[PDB]
RNA sequence: ACCCCCGCCGUUAGUUGCCAGCGGUUCGGCCGGGCACUCUAACGGGACUGCCCGCGAAAGCGGGAGGAAGGAGGGGACGACGUCUGGUCAGCAUGGCCCUUACGGCCUGGGCGACACACGUGCUACAAUGCCCACUACAAAGCGAUGCCACCCGGCAACGGGGAGCUAAUCGCAAAAAGGUGGGCCCAGUUCGGAUUGGGGUCUGCAACCCGACCCCAUGAAGCCGGAAUCGCUAGUAAUCGCGGAUCAGC
């Protein structure tokens, strides 16, 4: 269950509770950043690459 | 519990399938998926089949047995016992 | 630690009686870092030895101190296949250390139901020469004198 | 009691309002 | 008379001030200085690995620190030559009276 | 036996005295005693024999109490039971009624351990 | 007609405020006694002028704001040093030593992940 | 008192008794088992038994392999009643002087 | 070491923030007025064992001064070749092996929440340095346009009905709590403790039986400081008190 589950989660519901945040770049139902539409290990990677814009590593 | 403000709950599904016994008069084994559903003062004397996960469950209604939802009488976990 | 000794940290005087030894003595009835509640209590307590007893609490307070400071301790030290209770005189530093912990201590083994009393009282009896604080210290001295015996095993 | 539900102090803990702690 | 600065770089949204600074002091008349905004800061905290490793995360961070001017006395033959300023990519504009 | 069939602590005051009736807590507690009249400090070694008759009368018939109280329980969960809803499945069992893990504790509705 | 100096600790600051007077104290338009009443901590929030003789010879009209009663008091004991000082630069020492003329940078440390606190690690067990 | 985890593989109440029943080999020593703790799993080699074990004095940890379960379960022991042994008499080696 | 935060200072910057002195002051920095100060967020400065003395072959170490800070200033970011045939084919990518009216796909319902037991992490306690009602203060960082919601009202309350402000240094969440003045409890399984249960309501939600959080009445358990064993922490730390956020309809 996957390309079939992150497809389930694209279209609209039978009823309104059923919207559940899938990560837009790998289809991770977890950890998923409204912010972003990505899960925190894809967050983590282009923000890596510098694909992430204002995004970078806090020090403090 | 669900809210006074709003309105003491049947499927619909369920409630119509009801009352189409009332016209003709009980009484029927109704099948149901229905666990969500209150138990109406309609529903007194019938005998619906509630669905626990895997069964059809025979359940006789009574007068005290009102307030409560449908899947009380069906109940889901078969434990007999430890050891 | 390993390395250099440790630095002894220094207390800023007391409000009431710009004392060093005072400060401490607080900070020892001081529980949850509730300061201002344990300030309360030793001040309270002057408030009760002053009263109880016509004169100075901070004379009695420090006379409290000199009677629990104990002179010599035992310091548990494996000798070949027997644990010994080595006697070895307490530094200057950790008599006072151990004479405020006692005294506190001592203190709250009492009955009377304020903290802020107990204080007052273990700090009067213990300022004579009784009191539960002094019978610690007592003790910690027979052990070093009974064993006077293995004191060539100091280091 | 940070527990009870029916204290002043219970109620900041549970993060809540009630009688025992309106706003 | 107004200008309002939200960028996620700060080396440009200064840049892009200092110069609206410059482009309405210069062009008549009076300008309340560039005015440093606190930042506001979406932080975000992430599990380092893939699996487990609970108590090994990343730390990131997205600063949007903000900026005004005010051009005081208006006078449009700055008002004009407004419509004619050069700015970068990484910053969004606000004007309001 | 006085109020409303127990002898409440003397020497304490009215308002807590009053709770150690079977049905009667912080709240009714305060209820009582304004619609009686009554200082909530006065201590019930005190009480006015007629603040006692003011007292013992509004409590008595105004609250269920102690015993039919005890049976209203008792068989509100005698039904419960013996209709045969999950309510009742768990009280028939000595089990939790409100949906609380089983697996781990658990432990006052079933009580001290008992080792396999 | 007045001495200013900045008082800090934690996030706490002390805006101080000095004119010779009859030695009477105020914070945030409050009376200094009627603000911090009941914490011993206090009277050393005017300690400083103590070291210079100075106690009733000055007023003191407070603003402070941020922190806590008492890193406050903190604030309050090196913006009235520091202001005695601008007043007066001969009074270095009587002043330093006592180490008033400084701001102790002690601030809370950071909450690290994988810890409790900045430094409470968390329970573990071998068996 | 005493856990036993069967990781990634399906055993019987049989098998978790005899591992009990071998662990008591260590009984001997009479000291404190604190928690043991048996962890069984399949390599493609063979099986593992891993073992740690609090006592008074100090930890077994331990790891036997062996193309028989049960061997390899014994293996375990071994190696830990080495341990616990050493851990009751390193003790007295250095008595005198 | 070069990067970030905090610590001191200067430059630039003056509204939505600041208010020292004048004027009003509708009694709200509310307005005039100003950027002093506070701050805000950017730019530099500064500390280098440089100076002094001594010890030193030297590197360095001991110590005094000046300074906000002194010997690595306090914290962070950063983790060598490698190790554990460490973790993850269930994030993803992926060789190969395997399924093909099914090992794929859709849905209702149930399960993931089971409960003789064992272990790990933790919350609240066992109380008078304490518990309760009242009244009175002082943070910070954050979030907030089917969102945060002032304030008005019905309500014991959860909440509900009205309804203003804010794309937010303005408007809101907001109360910070410990703490402070006062009053009750008087050593009691209690005015400790708040589990368990009965009953009555609120909100989210197509739906709260399984299984939601919340309020109120009632109930008012175990528990009197914990065996063997054993965890943390060297200073703004431990301890203790509250506050926000992520995910999120709710939890
Ligand atoms: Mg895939
Ligand atoms: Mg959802
Ligand atoms: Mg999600
Ligand atoms: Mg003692
Ligand atoms: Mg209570
Ligand atoms: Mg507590
Ligand atoms: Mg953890
Ligand atoms: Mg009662
Ligand atoms: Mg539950
Ligand atoms: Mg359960
Ligand atoms: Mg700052
Ligand atoms: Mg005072
Ligand atoms: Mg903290
Ligand atoms: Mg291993
Ligand atoms: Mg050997
Ligand atoms: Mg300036
Ligand atoms: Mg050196
Ligand atoms: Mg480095
Ligand atoms: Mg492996
Ligand atoms: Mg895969
Ligand atoms: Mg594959
Ligand atoms: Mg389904
Ligand atoms: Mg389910
Ligand atoms: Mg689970
Ligand atoms: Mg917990
Ligand atoms: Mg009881
Ligand atoms: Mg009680
Ligand atoms: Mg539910
Ligand atoms: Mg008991
Ligand atoms: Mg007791
Ligand atoms: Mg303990
Ligand atoms: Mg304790
Ligand atoms: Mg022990
Ligand atoms: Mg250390
Ligand atoms: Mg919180
Ligand atoms: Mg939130
Ligand atoms: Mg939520
Ligand atoms: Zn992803």
């Amino acid at each position: 269950a996957r390309k079939a589950l992150i497809e389930k989660a694209k279209r609209t519901p039978k009823f309104k509770v059923r919207a559940y945040t899938r990560c837009v770049r790998c289809g991770r139902a977890r950890s998923v950043y409204r912010f972003f539409g990505l899960c925190r290990i894809c967050l983590r990677e282009l923000a890596h690459k510098g694909q992430l814009p204002g995004v970078r590593k806090a020090s403090w | 519990p669900r809210s006074l403000k709003k309105g003491v709950f049947v499927d619909d599904h369920l409630l119509e399938k009801v009352l189409e016994l009332n016209a003709k008069g009980e009484k029927r084994l109704i099948k149901t998926w229905s666990r969500r559903s209150t138990i109406v003062p309609e529903m007194v004397g019938h005998t619906i089949a509630v669905y626990n996960g895997k069964q059809h469950v025979p359940v006789y209604i009574t007068e005290n047995m009102v307030g409560h939802k449908l899947g009380e009488f069906a109940p889901t976990r078969t434990y007999r016992g430890h050891g | 630690a390993r390395r250099r000794r440790a630095e002894v940290r220094q207390l800023q005087p007391d409000l009431v009686y710009g004392d060093v030894l005072v400060t401490a003595f607080i900070n020892k009835i001081m529980r949850d870092g509730k300061k201002n509640l344990a300030a309360r209590i030793f001040y309270d307590a002057c408030k009760i030895i002053q009263e109880k007893t016509g004169q100075e609490p901070l004379k009695v307070f420090k006379q409290a101190v000199e009677n629990v400071k104990p002179r010599m301790e035992v310091r548990s030290r494996r000798v070949g296949g027997a644990n010994y209770q080595v006697p070895m005189e307490v530094s200057p530093r950790r008599q006072q250390s151990l004479a405020l912990r006692w005294l506190v201590q001592a203190a709250n083994q009492r009955p009377e139901r304020r903290a802020a009393v107990r204080i007052a009282h273990e700090l009067m009896d213990a300022a004579e020469g009784k009191g539960g604080a002094v019978k610690k210290k007592e003790d910690v001295e027979r052990m070093a004198e009974a064993n006077r015996a293995y004191a060539h095993y100091r280091w | 009691g940070k527990g009870d539900r029916r204290t002043r102090r219970g109620k900041i803990w549970r993060g809540t309002y009630g009688k025992y702690r309106p706003r | 008379i107004r200008i309002k600065l939200r960028g996620f770089d700060h080396k440009t949204l200064d840049a892009s001030a200092q110069k609206i600074v410059e482009a309405a002091r210069r062009s008549g008349a009076q300008v309340s200085g560039p005015i440093p905004l606190p930042t506001r800061v979406r932080r975000f905290t992430v599990i380092r690995g893939p699996f487990k490793h609970k108590d090994s995360r990343e730390h990131f961070e997205l600063r949007t620190h903000n900026r005004l001017v005010d051009i005081i006395n208006p006078n449009r033959k700055t008002i004009e030559q407004l419509m004619t300023l050069d700015l970068p990519t990484g910053v969004e504009i606000e004007i309001k009276t | 036996a006085r109020i409303a069939g127990v002898e409440i602590p003397r020497n304490k005051r009215v308002d807590v005295a009053l709770t150690y009736i079977y049905g009667i807590g912080k709240a009714r507690a305060k209820e009582a005693l304004e619609k009686t009249g009554i200082n909530p400090a006065t201590r019930v070694k005190d009480l006015t024999e007629a603040e006692v008759v003011r007292l013992r009368e509004y409590v008595e018939n105004t609250w269920k109490l102690e015993g039919e109280l005890r049976a209203e329980v008792a068989a509100n969960i005698k039904r419960l039971m013996d209709i045969g809803c999950y309510r009742g499945l768990r009280h028939r069992r000595g089990l939790p009624v409100r949906g609380q893990r089983t697996r781990t504790n658990a432990r006052t509705r079933k009580g001290p351990r008992k080792t396999v | 007609e007045q001495y200013y100096g900045t008082g800090r600790r934690k996030e706490a600051v002390a805006r101080v405020f000095l004119r010779p007077g009859n030695g009477k104290v105020t914070v945030n338009g409050q009376d200094f006694n009627e603000y911090f009443q009941g914490l011993v901590r206090a009277v050393a929030a005017l300690e400083p002028l103590r070291a210079v003789d100075a106690l009733g010879h000055f007023d003191a009209y407070i603003t402070v704001r941020g922190g806590g009663k008492s890193g406050q008091i903190d604030a309050i004991k090196l913006g009235i040093a520091r202001a005695l000082v601008q007043y007066n630069p001969d009074y270095r020492a009587k002043l330093k030593p006592l180490g008033f003329l400084t701001r102790d940078a002690r601030v809370v440390e950071r909450k690290k992940y994988g810890k409790h606190k900045a430094r409470r690690a968390p329970q573990y067990s071998k068996r | 008192t005493m856990n036993i985890t069967s990781k990634q593989m399906e055993i019987t109440p049989a098998i978790r008794q005899h591992v009990a029943d071998r662990l008591a080999k260590l009984e001997k020593w009479q000291t404190h088992l604190i928690n043991p703790h048996i962890i069984l799993s399949k390599e493609p080699q063979g099986f593992v038994a891993d073992a740690t074990i609090n006592t008074p004095n100090g930890v077994l940890v331990a790891s036997g392999k062996h193309e028989d379960m049960y061997t390899a379960i014994n293996e375990l022991i071994n190696k830990l009643e080495r341990q616990l042994n050493k851990l009751q008499h390193k003790g007295e080696a250095r008595r005198a002087a």
